[PDB]
This record gives C-alpha cells, sequence and structure tokens, in this order.
RNA sequence: AUGCUGUUGCUGUUAAAGGGUUCGUAGUUGAACUGUGGGCUGUUCCCGUCCAUUCGGAUGACCCUGCAGCCCGUGAACAGAAACAACGGGAGUGGGGGCGUCCGUGAUUUUUUACUGUGACUAAAGAAGCGUGACUAAAGCAGUCAUGACUGAAUUAGAAAGCAUGGGAUAACAAAGGAGCAGUUUUAAAGGUCUAUUGGAGAUUAUGGAGCUGUGCGACAAGUGCUUUCCCAUAGGAAUGAAGGAGGGUAGUCGGGGGAGAACGUACUGGGGCGUCAGAGGUGAAAUUCUUAGACCGCACCAAGACGAACUACAGCGAAGGCAUUCUUCAAGGAUACCUUCCUCAAUCAAGAACCAAAGUGUGGAGAUCGAAGAUGAUUAGAGACCAUUGUAGUCCACACUGCAAACGAUGACACCCAUGAAUUGGGGAUCCUUACGUAUCUUUCUCAGCACGUUUUCUGUUUUCACGCGAAAGCUUUGAGGUUACAGUCUCAGGGGGGAGUAC
RNA sequence: UGCCAUUUGUACACACCGCCCGUCGUUGUUUCCGAUGAUGGUGCAAUACAGGUGAUCGGACGAAAGUUCACCGAUAUUUCUUCAAUAGAGGAAGCAAAAGUCGUAACAAGGUAGCUGUAGGUGAACCUGCAGCUGGAUCAUUU
RNA sequence: CACCAUGUUCAA
C-alpha cells in the first residue's frame, strides 16, 4: 500500500488503489481500501512511503496487518 | 489567448531547423554568458534580455550559441527572479487593475477581467509549486 | 456530442445509465412501490369484492351504447373500484352483495377502448363462473 | 485539444482515400502511427510514405494507391485475448476474408492475423480494410 | 421482440431533449522524444554538316524470408577492459589442484502496476456430450455376451479475486524540475582503531591479516581544451526538442468593449418675451380636450429631464446580457508581428463562485416624454379591448435585491480533415509532376519619412452564392446538421408516447 | 356578388357552412390542502424492575432455605425522533363522459401579426404596459 | 384600414 496518514501512536493508515473492471461497460474504475496497520518504531513512513504489509493476529479493533519493509518516496 | 477568452489567435515566433549560429558572428560563447549575466544585474528579466540581444548584438537565440538556455544561466549564476516571470506579470497585472477598482467601484468589465487574471494566477501558482519553482506556503495576495 | 469513453470511465457509465432508467416507464413501475400500493390489486391478479350496485357507463365517442357494469368493493383491501360484465345479459347473473371474482382486462390497468374508466372485469360471480352462467355448462347456487 | 494522435492520423487517411486523393499530409506523427502504417504498406493497402523532420514532432507524406477502403482507430485501446480475435473480427470487419485488425502487443504492433499465429494478445489500436 | 435504456449501440436546428454566460474543484481525458542492429552463404526515333523564306526534304535515347556465427554501436584486448546482473548438524554415512552443481547463512546499490501467453488449485445436482434399442422418448448409469467373462460410469465449459511463471507494444503509479550537481588502478610509507592458531579449557600478551584517515609517488582515463579563463603589466559549457498545445514578454496598433469627468446637438413638453385673431386638436367619422381672461401658429430665447437622427450596414466590440455625439482621462482586451522567454503548465467539468435584457422590489434623487392601473370619449349586440384625450406606478440615475427571456443559431465546449467564386473587418508582408519573376491612381505646410487606393500574398474575425456527403424532409455544407450500421479523438449536459405538471409535498 | 389563373400563408380535408379555446352548468372519478381526530411498529434514554450469574454471609439436615452487593437483562411506564398507514367540516386542482349556456381567443395579415419573459387588470377565453424573438405577413432598394 | 359573431351528434 501507500501511507495515507501516520496521525496516531505507532500505527499508520496504508491505502490500496486498484482498478475495478465492470464487465458490461467495458472499463475499468478507480476503487480504494484503506487499511490500518501497525508501525514499529523501526521504521518512519512519511506519507505517500510505498510500504509492504503482513498479516498477523488481530492488535486492535482495525489492526490485521504489520509494516515490514518501508520504500521511500 | 486561447485558456480565458475565444481567442484563436495564431501568432507565433517560428524556430529555424538550421540550429547553428550564422559563422559571420564572432563573438564568444564566454561574452554571451557576460553580457546575459550583466543585463540582469540591470534589473531585466529573462524575456527583456534576449530581445536586446536579439535586436542589437545579432544573437538570435542564446541557446544556439551558449548551450544552455537564457533562465539557466541566470539560475547558475544566481541572478534568477524570486518568483517566475510569468507569475510576475500576472500579479503585477492583477495589481493594477485591483487599484483602478478600488477607485473606480463600478468598472463591469475589469472586474470581470480580474477573475480571469487570479484564475491565470491560482492556475501557474498550482504549477510552479509541484515542480518545486515555488514554496508551498506562497499564496497569492487576494 | 452524446456519451463518454476512456478506459476508466464506468463509474461515470454506471451512474449515467441508472439515473436515466428511472425515465423508463416499465422500468420505474417494476422498481417504486407506488406501483402496487396504488394498483387496487395488491399487485397480483383477479382479487375478489362484493357487488355494491349496478351502473351503466355510457360509451365514448364515435360508439353509443351504455355498458353493464358494475362497483364492487375489494374484500384484500376494501378498495371500491367499477369493473365491468361481459356479455349479452350477464346483470341477469349479478344480484347485490354478491362475492365476484374480478380480474383485470387486456392491457395491465389502462381501460380497454370503448369503456370510460373500467379496467376490471367480471370473471366469476358466487364462485361459479361467468363465462359458464353464459353459455349454460352451469347455473348459480342457492 | 488533441488526444489522439493515430486517432488523428488514421481519420486524415480515410477521409483523403473516400476524397479519391493521391497523397495525404499527417500532422502530428508518432513511433506509434509509421508502425500502423508499416502494417498497411506490408498488406498493400498504402504505398511509399515519407517522414519529413522538424525538430518538432515530423509529417508523413503517404502516397495512396486507391486499395483502403476504411482505416480507423479503437478507442480505448481495449484489451484483447487470444480467445477474443473472433469477435472482433466480426464487429469492425467487414468478413473475414479480408481486412486486418491492428493489436499492438508484446511482440510489437500486428495484425490480428499475425498475432493469432503467433498466440499472442494485445491491446487494439485500429483495423484498415 | 426493443439500437424503446444504447459498453457494443440511441437521440438532442425544426419531432421529447445543449442546460443564460464565464470561472471552477472532485472526476474523466491528455502532445512528441531515448530503440529494436549488421556481416557472410543461399533464396526505330531524336539531337547537327548540303535544300528553302506565313506551312518541306533527303539522313544522345532504347534492345538484351531462411538457417548459422557476431566485444550485438566503437572503442580496447589477442584471463584484463567494454556492456552487462564462508557452514559438515549441506548431498540415501560431504556430488593433491582445476571445473562446475545442490542445500542453508552472511556482505554487496533500487522498480513496480494494468495488459498478455502458459500453468497450479477450484462439490455434486444443473448446462454442454461420449457410449448404450430401459419397446421409442422424457430418463438412468447402466449393463452386454456364452457354477463367469469384459466391464463401463470418457470428457468439457463454469464470474471476479487469490497462486506461480515469461512477453515488454501500449498505458499507469512514483520521483525529478536538472548549480536544487554523485577518477579508476599500481607501489612502498606515517599516525591511529574495537576473530583463527600455539593439545584443550581459563586468564593475561606483544606480532600480524584486512580495513581508518592525513601524504608523497607509478600507470591509464575523463561528456567538454588548465600550454585555459579572468584580472594585471581559478568546478562553472554539456543541456531531447520547442507542439500550426497553454502562459508570459516586446512592438505599433484596432474597435458603438468598460469606468470616470466635463461639453455639445436638435427635438418632445413647459414657461415668459414679441406678434397675430377664431378656432386648434383628433379620427374611418367623431366626441372627450384646448381656446377672445389670446388656444393653435410664427420668431428668438430660457429651464428641466431623456435621447444621440441621417451616416447605420447580412459592419465593428464584448463571455453572454449588451454597447452609437464629442474631448480630456483610468485600467484593460483580442488579433497581428517576432530567430524573445517558458517548457506540458493542458481539455472539459458534479460541487462551488461572479456576471445576467425587460418587468419587478427596497432607500434616496429625478420627473421632460411615452405610459401597466384608473378616468373620460367612441366603436359595438355587449367592449371590461383595439382607436382618440388623459393619467398613477414605472421609464432615467445612485446604492442594494431578484436571477423568471423566442437569454435563439430553437444548434455544448475543445481539437482534426474538408472543393469553389464575389466580397468585408483588423494586423503583417511584396510592388513522368519545373531551379524560381507582372505594378497603376491623387492629395500633400503638419498627431506627415504622411493619407487613401490598385495588383498580389498570408494570419484572425463576421458572413454570402457553391463540390462531396448527409438528412424523413425543409435544409445543412471548411461557419457542418459532412468525415456515422464501413457505427470508438476527449469531456459534459439533457430526453425516453401525449397529458397531470414544472403541479403537490 | 361571383368565377378563372398565378403568388403566398394555413392548425382546413365531407375542406371556412371548416376547425377550435376558456369560464359556467350536469354526472363519475383520483389526488392535494385543512382546524381537529387517530393507528401500528422502530430508534433514543429515563426510571422502576422479573429472573438468573458471580461474590459475600448463612448454615436447617459437607451442604439446602435465606441475607447483601455487583453484573446480564426481560418486561412496565414516560419523553421526544422516525417510518408506514388513517378519519375530517371546509377549500381547491385534474381527468373522463351523444348532441346544455356565454363569447369567439387561436388557425388566413383569423380580421388588433403571433409568440417568450414579466407586471397589473378583467365573466371567460383574454386585453394592456415594457424589453426580446420570427417559429413573419419582409432573405431586397443613398453602390 | 367604419361594423362583419356563429353554425348540434355519428356517418358518407
Ligand atoms: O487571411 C486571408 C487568407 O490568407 C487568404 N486565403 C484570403 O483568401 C482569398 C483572398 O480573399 C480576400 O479578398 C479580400 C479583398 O476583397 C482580401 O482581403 C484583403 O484585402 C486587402 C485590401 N484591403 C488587404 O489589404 C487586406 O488585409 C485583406 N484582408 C482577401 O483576404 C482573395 O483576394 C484571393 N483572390 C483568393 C484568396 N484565397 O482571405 C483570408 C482572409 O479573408
Ligand atoms: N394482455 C394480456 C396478455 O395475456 C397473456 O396471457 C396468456 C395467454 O393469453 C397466452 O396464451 C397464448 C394464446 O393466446 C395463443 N393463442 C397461443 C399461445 N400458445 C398461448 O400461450 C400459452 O399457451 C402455450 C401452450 O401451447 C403455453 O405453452 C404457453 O407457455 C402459454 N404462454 O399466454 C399467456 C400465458 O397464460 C400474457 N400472460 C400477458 O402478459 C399478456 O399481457
Ligand atoms: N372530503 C372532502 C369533501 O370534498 C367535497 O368536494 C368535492 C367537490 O367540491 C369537488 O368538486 C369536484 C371537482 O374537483 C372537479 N373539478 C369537478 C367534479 N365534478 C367535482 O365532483 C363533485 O361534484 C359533482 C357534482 O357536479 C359530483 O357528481 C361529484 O361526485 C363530486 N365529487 O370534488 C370534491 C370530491 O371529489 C366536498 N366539499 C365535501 O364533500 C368535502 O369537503
Ligand atoms: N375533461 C377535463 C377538461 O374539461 C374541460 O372541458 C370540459 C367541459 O368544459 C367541456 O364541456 C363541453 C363544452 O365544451 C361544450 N360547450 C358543450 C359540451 N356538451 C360539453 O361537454 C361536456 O358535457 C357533456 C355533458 O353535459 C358530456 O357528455 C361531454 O362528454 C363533456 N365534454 O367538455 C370537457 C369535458 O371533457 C377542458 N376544456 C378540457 O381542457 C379538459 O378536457
Ligand atoms: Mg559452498
Ligand atoms: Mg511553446
Ligand atoms: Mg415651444
Ligand atoms: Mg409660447
Ligand atoms: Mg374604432
Ligand atoms: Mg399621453
Ligand atoms: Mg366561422
Ligand atoms: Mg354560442
Amino acid at each position: 500500500g501507500i501511507v495515507h496518514s501516520t496521525k496516531m501512536h505507532r500505527t499508520i493508515v496504508i491505502r490500496r488503489n486498484y482498478l475495478h473492471f465492470i464487465k458490461k461497460y467495458q472499463r475499468y474504475q478507480k476503487r480504494h481500501k484503506s487499511l490500518a496497520v501497525h508501525c514499529s518504531p523501526a521504521f518512519d513512513p512519511k506519507q505517500g512511503d510505498e510500504v509492504v504489509v503482513g498479516q498477523c493476529r488481530p492488535l486492535s479493533k482495525t489492526i490485521r496487518y504489520n509494516v515490514l519493509e518501508v520504500v521511500s518516496k | 489567448v486561447r485558456m480565458h477568452g475565444n481567442g484563436r489567435g495564431k501568432a507565433s515566433s517560428a524556430l529555424p531547423y538550421r540550429r547553428t549560429p550564422p559563422a559571420w558572428l564572432k563573438i564568444a560563447s564566454r561574452n554571451v554568458v557576460k553580457m546575459v549575466c550583466k543585463s540582469s544585474r540591470k534589473g531585466m528579466m529573462p524575456s527583456q534580455i534576449g530581445m536586446e540581444l536579439r535586436d542589437s548584438m545579432g544573437i538570435a537565440q542564446v541557446k544556439n550559441v551558449t548551450g544552455r538556455k537564457i533562465l539557466r544561466i541566470l539560475k547558475h549564476s544566481g541572478l534568477a527572479p524570486e518568483i517566475p516571470e510569468d507569475l510576475y506579470f500576472l500579479v503585477k497585472r492583477a495589481t493594477q487593475m485591483r487599484k483602478h477598482l478600488e477607485r473606480h467601484t463600478t468598472d463591469r468589465d475589469t472586474k470581470y477581467r480580474l477573475i480571469l487574471v487570479e484564475s491565470r494566477i491560482h492556475r501557474l501558482a498550482r504549477y510552479y509549486k509541484r515542480v518545486k519553482q515555488l514554496p508551498p506556503t506562497w499564496k497569492y495576495e487576494s | 456530442m452524446t456519451k463518454t469513453n476512456g478506459q476508466n470511465a464506468a463509474r461515470k457509465l454506471v451512474r449515467l445509465r441508472r439515473r436515466n432508467r428511472w425515465a423508463d416507464k416499465g422500468w420505474k413501475r417494476a422498481h417504486t412501490f407506488a406501483a402496487k400500493k396504488a394498483n387496487p390489486f395488491g399487485g397480483s391478479s383477479h382479487a375478489k369484492g362484493i357487488v355494491l350496485e349496478k351502473i351503466g357507463v355510457g360509451a365514448k365517442q364515435p360508439n353509443s351504447a351504455i355498458r353493464k357494469c358494475v362497483r364492487v368493493q375489494l374484500i384484500k383491501n376494501d378498495k371500491k373500484i367499477i369493473a365491468f360484465v361481459p356479455n349479452d345479459g350477464c346483470l341477469h347473473f349479478i344480484e347485490e352483495n354478491d362475492e365476484v371474482l374480478v380480474s383485470g382486462f387486456g392491457r395491465s390497468g389502462h381501460a380497454v377502448g370503448d369503456i370510460p374508466g373500467v379496467r376490471f372485469k367480471i370473471v366469476k360471480v358466487s364462485s361459479v363462473g361467468l363465462y359458464a352462467l353464459y353459455r349454460q355448462k352451469k347455473e348459480k347456487p342457492r | 485539444t488533441m488526444m489522439s494522435v493515430l486517432a488523428n492520423a488514421l481519420r486524415t487517411i480515410a477521409s483523403a482515400e473516400r476524397r479519391g486523393k493521391r497523397q495525404v499530409l499527417i500532422r502530428p506523427s508518432s513511433k506509434v502511427v509509421v508502425k500502423f502504417l508499416q502494417v498497411m504498406q506490408k498488406h498493400g493497402y498504402i504505398g511509399e510514405f515519407e517522414i519529413i523532420d522538424d525538430h518538432r514532432a515530423g509529417k508523413i507524406v503517404v502516397n495512396l494507391n486507391g486499395r483502403l477502403n476504411k482505416c480507423g482507430a479503437i478507442c480505448p485501446r481495449f484489451d484483447c485475448a487470444t480467445t477474443d480475435y473472433e469477435k472482433w473480427m466480426k464487429n469492425i470487419l467487414p468478413s473475414r476474408q479480408f481486412g486486418f485488425v491492428v493489436l499492438t502487443t508484446s511482440l510489437g504492433i500486428m495484425d490480428h492475423e499475425e498475432a493469432r499465429s503467433r498466440n499472442t494478445g494485445g491491446k487494439v489500436l485500429g483495423f484498415f480494410y
């Protein structure tokens, strides 16, 4: 995903942007999913940084993923 | 001016195919950089430097004589304007319209044309902030 | 001047079509609930009712007759309607306070040609069929 | 403004060919619009064409030989699988005998007949017949 | 059935339908460029020397994709440069150097996504169908054959997402905005930093490997000449290009474009000043109305408020409403010219903004003329109308509000291609498919090296009678309603039989 | 008064003795407004609170009855919100029906050209003022 | 440019 907001303490919200194909109108459609991802203090990702997240257990009400690598800018 | 208004006017300068100085001019590439950087110390903006070299020195297209462009020569020397030349003359136009409109409260046409120049200002300043020629906090006057 | 291409323009085309299907009087009647809540039959067919009174409805121009029809009050929702009695005779088979089985006739509730403002039809009176009484297949109870 | 340069070029070829001209002047040009024309040369629908060099985008002068009926561009460039060639032939081509659908594939810009033989798929660019 | 829901695939000048005009976000769409290589071998005329005089003659042309090996741009070699992209607790008891694998671990500088080809996984019943005379068939999975035999129940499509892998055209995400920038090896020397062996293990201990930085020195490069460049007698030149896309600049400008000041012009009224005398007015005919306390008329003038005749047109300006005397001013606008600058900044638009005729509204002015309402005449069967005489609100200005037009071209915006002949407005320039060519008129002591014209080019604008093509037709036609069943350049708004009804909430 | 031809306009077509508009009467229908009347559910949160669960005591005969507290919470009642239905004096709009009344607005220069916007007037079609439009009854007259 | 309003219902 790409980092959307880092305003929470030690947790980021990533944004996963994808094109949804409609079988009727032979055309794609921009959709997105946002995920709250726990971010370790090993990492400091800014907004727009591309991260790799790995699924883990529930860590809060919404956190299922956990950042593994940050690709800067 | 096509962007605001109905004008389909096509009046431009058509640059030559043969991008080479004409061999009758013996001025060095080193001296043209001195003349370009000198005119900027007399307060001339890059569009005005090039006409003075075009008209009087015989240097059509400073890029062909010295391999880099006029504003690039100025940025290297530290003599670039603070805000770009496009944005300068649109702001300088927009303040001269507003100083008119403060005493002429019902100039209905110039209030319309002032919307159009400020729409050009907010649309260029979005370009220059994106391309980082302008600081992110820039924010035109009115 | 009509529609949009673009490989990523499907949300525009999906929204554009879902609003223009409401202009279709078949799509709008099949997808709004004023269709059944105002239909005197409860979105169904052949509703029963009780004969209240006999009416002679005069035919529209250029025809000239009076059409023999009863006004019945339905049992499932207590809605008063006027319904036509088809054949030569056949108000002689209907008396007041008779239960009658009333269908529409023809055109999905749009008043088959000559008769003004009547869009239903008697099928069966006193739980014996009304066309069977006409052809004398069988006769009325009691 | 001009959006598709290939759709511009094929529209000026097809217009000047129904007028029965001997040459067209195509402006602007691309790498795509010359690779489309070289498909139209190989199956002899156009003649020799010439790319004039500006230091701008070029211009192309195409010699027409009367054989082209219609060339057009499919916009947007729909993705076409290998199972989908017989669907695109029935839609935009007049017959299965003649006529070509040009596709941009990984292997290059090819017509539909070559791309069926090399077992590839692509995005559809245009057609000529 | 219904291309009557249109992605394929609909309509929108007049049949229902382009929204009054601009700006404008979300949205959708978006110009070109960095390249796909090469070698060998196959596979009769016409042009001249004699005749003839507004018409003849004997006398140099042409004709004979296919397989292999490439430092795979050119440099540079004859393994080095170019371009590239250590664990035995490992392997069915470890397959004296080289070669090359396998497995797992460390150190070294980075490219994805859509698309597309193959796979891997994916319950029957249902669909497709392979066998088979349940008597046929709908079925079903069975059965078929001469102390048991060959057994059958084959196979295929099944949405998207998920998994693996290779192809690199088209597109996409991201970053950059280019002064904001990323010298390689031999050699010996100085200083200085926190594991493996000596039989093991523990504790001390100097030497050394490889790395750390400040040097001198030996080779070779360098995409920008330092045997230079400035001074005077010190990295600064290596960057795609400049879109018949946008922006900005400079230049004479052009126009009923807009704002602000003054000043003119007749006219409609109303006044007095001069004179006149018997009716003026108005109409299809009249009558309301004015008039011997002098109407109408005539002359000069004054006042006030509107309005700028003719010139004034298939003319100009403006985004649309709209704009018509003059002179002094204020800020602008487009076009044109350009070898100026910039370098993708754009197109179109829900939401949101600012304008928007006339009538209307509020508060102040103004109040000449025309004049909804109203009043009188008349016409009429009636006249609440047309016609005549009046007359309130209004008309006009300032500042607010409204936002309702046949706001029209009943035609959305931006690009593209598109035959012909008169004109017109502003700017500029000349006087076997050809290697080029034509210039008059008249005004001219100062907004005057001037003004207008003539012939010809060319850009921008408003159009006209004229080739395709199109349309149900009327008609449209580089100004599309053309380039459309041979149907896809981009975006956007509206329509879906007539009503009810632009009504009710 | 009629007829014939040409031009032009037309909503006429058994064709101007044509067609056609609104008010008003009669009958029937479906909506809407309306003092007032009233129904079924939701949600909101307020108390009261059946039961139980856990704890604390209890300890008749280890362990029943019973205390007390916390928690889950049905139900009851009230407060507004919200959805769906419903009665109503009276006041309207619309539509539909063989030949009732009043005019004549539109179609022709429909006899005052029509029509758009707006404002005011009228039994009723409608008239009137102002600015637009031609879909006009003119593609046209200081060259 | 005085006034000049209207002709029941189907059908042929
Ligand atoms: O921009 C012009 C274009 O480049 C060019 N194709 C031209 O087309 C015609 C040309 O038509 C116009 O005739 C007009 C004269 O009646 C003339 O206008 C010109 O008039 C001159 C005198 N005033 C000039 O001074 C003026 O600037 C200019 N506007 C032409 O424009 C014909 O004359 C030719 N015979 C044929 C060309 N095809 O028209 C474009 C603008 O209309
Ligand atoms: N307007 C009323 C019309 O009546 C129809 O109603 C029904 C009938 O009128 C109609 O019956 C038709 C019959 O009229 C016509 N003459 C022949 C046709 N085969 C029949 O059809 C019927 O009978 C066959 C048997 O062969 C059945 O197989 C078939 O499914 C059935 N539709 O088929 C319909 C099925 O009962 C439509 N349901 C209705 O939508 C439509 O509006
Ligand atoms: N429930 C409200 C009622 O509405 C009534 O009002 C009725 C009338 O005022 C009103 O009049 C309608 C009218 O809308 C429409 N424009 C014309 C229609 N003919 C009339 O209809 C009425 O009048 C006629 C008599 O001529 C009757 O035959 C008819 O049944 C009756 N509904 O329609 C209403 C009923 O449809 C009464 N005021 C009263 O009973 C009560 O208020
Ligand atoms: N029906 C709703 C409306 O009624 C109005 O008009 C209605 C009435 O005013 C009109 O009345 C007409 C009248 O024009 C004409 N002068 C005389 C004629 N007899 C009347 O007719 C009416 O009444 C009789 C019974 O009396 C009915 O048989 C007849 O069907 C009906 N039209 O008939 C119409 C009824 O259909 C509107 N003009 C119209 O817009 C609309 O149709
Ligand atoms: Mg190893
Ligand atoms: Mg440019
Ligand atoms: Mg006077
Ligand atoms: Mg006087
Ligand atoms: Mg009269
Ligand atoms: Mg008057
Ligand atoms: Mg008549
Ligand atoms: Mg009458």
